[PDB]
């Protein structure tokens, strides 16, 4: 943890490294959900390349 | 005047050294030695163009992490002593040096080969020393033109003994400024600004203090105008490409189904219950949907895309 | 809503049962395709049922009331 | 886990882990040794008629508390006298005023009850015994960097320990450098110092960019330079954190 | 401010503190210095003082007059108020300074030291500290307990000797094994208290009974160490109040005492207050909203 | 010093709930830590559970 | 904690002592354009509600 | 290079820090004046001179260095190892005392107290109190975050 | 490219009142943000011209502290209550008004002697208040231009009572930075600028002059 100065109070920060592992499910979820990826696995792949 | 105000000008130019320098701005207004100094000092420790080393290419080595027979220094030491080669270029924004040297004793800035385009400020800059008779040093230096700091990790594929260097471009070592009174016959309250300028010796004083003073009218032109200022290929492809049989056709010409991303959305249930389709017609629909790995029941989201 | 929940709170006057009513409120316009009754402003379903039950347009009686309404209607 | 009176000169009181296993592990001192059966002991200087002399005698724990023992912030003259009729002194496990007559030895020296972390820590008697104790502890987790910088406000123990470590190149015997490489040096051996039947050199293969057992880099640069001379226990490269024979954190 | 205007104003409030806080303890620089640790001029003859005196017990055991304990008590009396002294010494020169009035006269203002500006502020450090700082550390305690004769004349701006710093270290010392066993047991206390309470919930808003406990300031000798308004606050009345002259209802039974009731309770001068409480409750299998009060972290009823 | 199981059994449940309170809130009023003293009153009721 | 005491302080003889402002928006610009001290006692027009 | 904050200072009592910063302040002034007599080309004589000078500061010391024994190429060789700060060494129960390093202080033509004015860099303004510079030896410990995340 | 650098796109102005205003701009290069808004806050508080009311002269007053019968206020007050009248004056760098008012209520800024040339952007700001009906109130109020704000301490007849100088139109000026991005560059600046007149011109004309002000300092040098 750091500390920054210019948050407010019901705000906190969060590395997207980690919110990227963390949020997958929703993610391939809204890949799907607007016609980026029609399958599980094409949604697979674009989180791994992280376009 | 009351409404008007007096405006400055470069009065005097004094050369310390070859990298120190002082420039005079006069006369000021009450409070602009300041407001203009602060805004000059950041900007010119912020925004100034320059050349540096980027990348090295030396005859025998293959990574950093090594050392090279007669030269006493390794090549990171090397690296660290090309990255604060002072260079300047005048005709290009990018160049090739080369460096050729052999016998016994240090290895400076004036042994790289000559070019008309390239002056080296200072050739008493040491690169490396050669301490063996028959050691000898062959190397080529790319140097470039930009500003502000790039490091090697940010920036098709480098070949094995190609060596990266961390890019600093600002030629500005650092920046001072002294508000002063000045001496106008007329009136006492004029003031006079003094600026020490350190750099590498790689600019001019007029012409960086003239640099900043341009950027900074040019971000200020913002404010004397002050106004209020997809898809997947295969979703869009035509039920034609489908190479189904006339009364499934005939029914999802029917149904006013015309594309794949139509289809795509409509249930089992949906298309069961509709009329003049069976459960052969399903089963085949299904089946040429399964070849292209699709599948009945999809949902999508904005769709149709303005056909 | 979106920082606070003290007018929600103080319209349903418990907050074990604000909880509840929201997320009931939400599930209807997350899977069940109702509609807000106000203007999404890019909000998300929990954020939009707080906003719905502070300006007093929902809560467990209204709820009930629709869903009987429905039920008849669909017999 | 409890410092007691007789670590005196012999257990630093400051260097331990906090944590489950505080009081349990300890350091030497600097000057700590072991008798012949593996009890500490530590060195004091005879006094004799009231003048300090320079006999060094080893005492253990068990035959010091029968003595006076002076401390070594008492100052002297020039011919080993001491200044004040009262001197403060330890005995039987306390402390007081004794007269000058009365005081049987003395410390060598102001670093005695320290160990070797703890010694390096300038401006030490200035802070509080809790924040040096995590100072200690912190100093010896420190990573070596692209390049040293010796610490411009030492305490004049980091030649010692740059040295008595084994990670620099010592001159095994004088004589000149006759090749110098980033990679090995040749030293001509002065002709006092050969054998009889020999060439005389020394060849010293540096170690260059080796992995230790954190996995970090172990790294030897020459500090000489072609044709000088150098004398026997001289520094001739520097391992990783040293600066020509300074240890450099 | 929360209890005036709600939560939703004293969370901007809250942030616009912070920000104004931040910008302006960066406007002013303030810093730490080695001239800021002032050392009052008469710790020398305190010190002194306190040495003859000594040494004058000293030599009258030396004669005969007094046992081992009574010299013992007596210089331990003494370095403490020796130590007393120094402290008064050193916190009446440090909290004032002298400045030039507009008249051109003199005048005694409060020190603007930064030290003391910290110590003052309640930002960081206590008096113990800074007498630590610029008095003395005063008597060290043997690892047994019993307290050593001599104490710590010096303090850290002056630096310690080799003794004195060996006789700090026992203290330092057991401090922190005393840490780590106290953590072990706290663990314990907590689990067994959480698993004989786990199972009390609020089922019921009154259960209707007119019992409960008498509530009056604890005072101890001549000390009041907690007053009324303190215990009484978010409790709800089982008996109704009378005014202490006459016997007219002050507050009506059943009433939650918020700040207002507590004012008007103190304007009175009321001293003692029968009020409900969770022992006294009839619920079986939980409590009621009205034996158990205030919800603390709420500011109203218990749910 | 009194037992509480005395102070139970001769002068009540008041008795024995104000004396457990008084002596928990002397050793954490010297430290300066505050706590309500509802928090103790819960944990005395549910030590007088059997009968 | 520091920075709001350090502001709300007084000074026996600051720089614009004595002067009569019109609200807590004067004081601020004064302090801003270095015409008076954080600290110096002064005399403000305050508008408060109850 | 780095801002500490003052407020860790006074709770914790570790004095030492303060004192170590106003030594390597001094200790970095008279690296400055050695380098800039390095700089502009002046006599051996003058560089010998002030590093004396420098060397037989202090109230009774027990070191004694003697530049007479020394060739002029040892004293521009030890001038060019100074030229970044010369080091200093203080026991650790026989260190250096206020008055050493105000002398020393002195000796390098800077403020006696350790504190100087700062400006802001953002606005240009002056800090309304003087401010402690000095120089501080800090350390890299084995606590990275690439292996935490 | 190298002496190409990012220009605001999505500005935006929010009006609180007609006075008071805000004004984000993003996105800005690194550091630019603190110039822009240091120079501008600057300028805006101590270098913009105005009128302002700087002496009066009343009739039944001699000293600063003195007693006025069948008036509600003290001296002091009515000379709080005139540093704070905003005026417009066209043609002339120094103006003289005349206020005469017997009889009982409030005695405002519509009251003041009409003149072609001198206008007043709020009648309705209270000058004093009258209590007796036998009561009179006659001052003289002299109003001229400048820049900035000039104390009374600092300038140095008979019964001149002196007014604090305050010109500049600006109330209030502050501004904040905040972060903002470009789709791959990640640590740019977006500026706020709140900001508050006195009505006698609109806050971003009070913006576009101190731009302007700032850009004709630097016209010996800009190429
Ligand atoms: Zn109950």
């Amino acid at each position: 943890i750091t500390v920054g100065p210019y948050l407010r109070l019901h705000q906190c920060g969060l590395p997207k490294k980690m919110a990227l592992e963390l949020f997958k499910p929703f993610i391939y979820g809204k890949l799907e959900l607007r016609g980026l990826a029609t399958t599980i696995k094409a949604a697979k792949k674009m989180v791994e390349r992280e376009e | 005047s009351v409404t008007e105000f007096l405006k400055p000008r470069l009065v005097d130019i004094e050369q310390v050294s070859s990298t120190h320098a002082k420039v005079t701005l006069e006369p000021l207004e009450r409070g602009f030695g300041h407001t203009l100094g602060n805004a000059l000092r950041r900007i010119l420790l912020s925004s100034m163009p320059g050349c540096a080393v980027t990348e090295v290419e030396i005859d025998g080595v293959l990574h950093e992490y090594s050392t090279k027979e007669g030269v006493q220094e390794d090549i990171l030491e090397i690296l660290l002593n090309l990255k604060g080669l002072a260079v300047r270029v005048q005709g290009k924004d990018e160049v090739i040096l080369t460096l050729n040297k052999s016998g016994i004793g240090p290895v400076t800035a004036a042994d790289i080969t000559h070019d008309g385009d390239v002056e080296i400020v200072k050739p008493q800059h040491v690169i490396c020393h050669l301490t063996d008779e028959n050691a000898s040093i062959s190397m080529r230096i790319k140097v470039q033109r930009g500003r502000g700091y790039v490091p090697a990790s940010t920036r098709d594929e480098r070949p094995i003994g190609r060596l990266l260097v961390d890019a600093c471009y600002s030629p500005v070592e650092r920046i001072a400024y002294n508000v002063e009174a000045a001496r106008v016959e007329q009136r006492t309250d004029l003031d006079k600004l003094v600026i020490e300028m350190e750099t590498n010796g790689t600019i001019d004083p007029e012409e960086a203090i003239r640099r900043a003073a341009t950027i900074l009218a040019e971000q200020l032109e913002a404010f004397v105008d002050l106004r209020d200022v997809e898809f997947d290929p295969i979703l869009l492809r035509p039920v034609d490409d489908l190479e189904l049989t006339v009364r499934s056709a005939n029914c999802l010409k029917a149904e006013a189904i015309h594309y794949i991303g139509d289809l795509v959305q409509r249930t089992e249930v949906e298309l069961l219950k509709t009329p003049n389709l069976g459960k052969k017609s399903l089963t085949e629909i299904k089946d040429v949907l399964a070849s292209r790995g699709l599948s009945l029941g999809m949902r999508l989201e904005n769709w149709p895309p303005a056909s | 809503a979106r920082v606070t929940v003290q007018d929600a709170v103080e319209k349903i006057g418990n907050r074990f049962d604000l909880v509840l009513v929201a997320a009931r409120r939400a599930r209807q316009m997350q899977v069940g395709g109702k509609d807000p009754l106000v203007p999404e402003e890019n909000d998300k379903t929990t954020v939009i049922a707080l906003r719905e039950i502070e300006e007093g347009l929902i809560n467990n009686q209204i709820l009930d009331v629709r869903e009987r309404q429905e039920q008849q209607e669909q017999e | 886990r409890d410092v007691h009176p007789t670590h005196y000169g012999r257990v630093c009181p400051i260097e331990t882990p906090e944590g489950p296993n505080i009081g349990l592990i300890n350091s030497l001192s600097v000057y700590a040794q072991t008798n012949e059966y593996g009890f500490l002991e530590t060195p004091y200087r005879k006094v004799t008629d009231g003048v300090v002399t320079d006999e060094i005698h080893y005492l253990s724990a068990i035959e010091e508390g029968n003595y006076v023992i002076a401390q070594a912030n008492s100052n002297l003259d020039e011919e080993g006298h001491f200044v004040e009729d009262l001197v403060t002194c330890r005995s039987k496990g306390e402390s007081s005023l004794f007269s000058r007559d009365q005081v049987d030895y003395m410390d060598v020296s102001t670093q005695q009850v320290v160990s070797v972390g703890a010694s390096l820590i300038p401006f030490l008697e200035h802070d509080d015994a809790n924040r040096a104790l995590m100072g200690a502890n912190m100093q010896r987790q420190a990573v070596p960097t692209l390049r040293a910088d010796k610490p411009l406000v030492g305490t004049g123990m980091e030649r010692a320990v740059a040295v008595d470590s084994g990670v620099t190149a010592v001159a095994k015997r004088g004589g000149v450098v006759q090749y110098v490489d980033a990679s090995r040096i040749v030293i001509k051996v002065n002709e006092d110092e050969m054998y009889p039947g020999e060439a005389g050199i020394d060849i010293y293969n540096l170690t260059k960019y080796t992995r230790s057992n954190q996995n970090t880099c172990i790294n030897q640069m020459p500090c000489v330079s072609l044709g000088e001379p150098v004398e026997r226990g001289d520094v001739l490269a520097d391992g990783p954190s040293t600066d020509l024979g300074e240890l450099a954190l | 401010c929360y209890r005036i205007l709600g939560l939703k104003p004293t969370v901007i409030f809250a942030d616009q503190i912070m920000y104004t806080g931040f910008a302006y303890a960066a406007r002013s620089g303030a810093s730490v210095g080695i001239d800021d640790m002032v050392i009052p001029e008469k710790k020398h003859e305190i010190i002194s003082e306190a040495e003859a005196e000594v040494a004058e017990i000293q030599e009258q055991f030396q004669s005969g007059l007094v046992t081992a304990g009574e010299r013992y008590n007596k210089v331990i009396d003494i370095w403490a108020a020796a130590n007393d002294r120094v402290s008064k010494a050193m916190m009446d020169n440090l909290q004032t300074e002298t400045v030039i009035n507009r008249d051109g006269q003199e005048e005694k203002q409060v020190s603007f030291n930064s030290i003391y500006m910290m110590a003052d502020s309640g930002a960081r450090g206590s008096a113990a500290q800074i007498r630590q700082l610029a008095g003395m550390r005063g008597l060290m305690a043997k690892p047994d307990g019993s307290i050593i004769e001599t104490p710590i004349t010096a303090n850290f701006r002056e630096g310690l000797n080799v003794l004195q710093y060996f006789i700090s270290t026992h203290g330092a010392r057991k401090g922190l094994a005393d840490t780590a066993l106290k953590t072990a047991n706290s663990g314990y206390l907590t689990r067994r208290l959480v698993d004989v309470a786990q199972d009390l919930v609020v089922t019921e808003d009154d259960c209707g009974t007119h019992e409960g406990i008498m509530m009056t300031p604890v005072i101890e000798g001549g000390d009041v160490k907690e007053p009324l308004r303190d215990r009484v606050l978010g409790r709800v009345t089982a008996e109704d109040v009378l005014k202490p002259g006459t016997a007219d209802i002050l507050v009506p039974r059943n009433t939650l005492l918020h700040e207002q009731w507590c004012d008007l309770l103190e304007e009175n001068s009321v001293d003692a207050v029968k009020v409900r409480s969770v022992v006294s409750c009839d619920t079986d299998f939980g409590v009621c909203a009205h034996c158990y009060g205030r919800d603390l972290a709420r500011g109203h009823i218990i749910n | 010093p009194e037992a509480p199981h005395d102070i139970l059994r001769l002068r009540g449940v008041h008795a024995v709930t104000r004396y457990i309170v008084n002596e928990v809130q002397d050793v954490y009023r010297l430290q300066g830590v505050k706590i309500n003293d509802k928090h103790i009153e819960v944990i005395v009721r549910q030590m007088l559970r059997k009968a | 904690v520091l920075g709001l005491y350090y502001m709300t302080r007084d000074c026996v003889n600051a720089k614009g002592e004595g002067m009569v402002l019109t609200g807590p928006k004067e004081a601020e610009r004064l302090y801003r354009s270095g015409l008076a001290s954080l600290h110096a006692r002064v005399k403000v027009r305050i508008t408060e509600y109850e | 290079d780095i801002v500490l904050n003052p407020l860790g200072v006074p709770s914790r009592m570790n004095i030492g820090q303060i004192l170590e910063t106003h030594l390597g302040m001094a200790a970095k002034g008279i690296g400055d004046k050695i380098n800039a007599m390095l700089k502009q080309q002046q006599e051996v004589a003058k560089l010998r001179e002030f590093i004396q000078r420098a060397y037989d500061l202090g109230a009774d010391v027990r070191q004694k260095v003697d530049l007479s024994t020394f060739s002029d190429e040892e004293v521009m060789r030890l001038a060019e190892n100074l030229r970044k700060g010369m080091p200093i060494a203080t026991p650790v129960f026989d260190g250096a005392k206020e008055a050493e390093i105000k002398e020393l202080l002195k000796l390098g033509d800077l403020p006696t107290s350790g504190q100087i004015r700062l400006y802001d860099g953002r606005t240009g303004e002056q800090f309304e109190r003087p401010v402690t510079v000095g120089y501080m030896y800090m350390l890299k410990l084995n606590h990275l975050v690439d292996d935490k995340m």
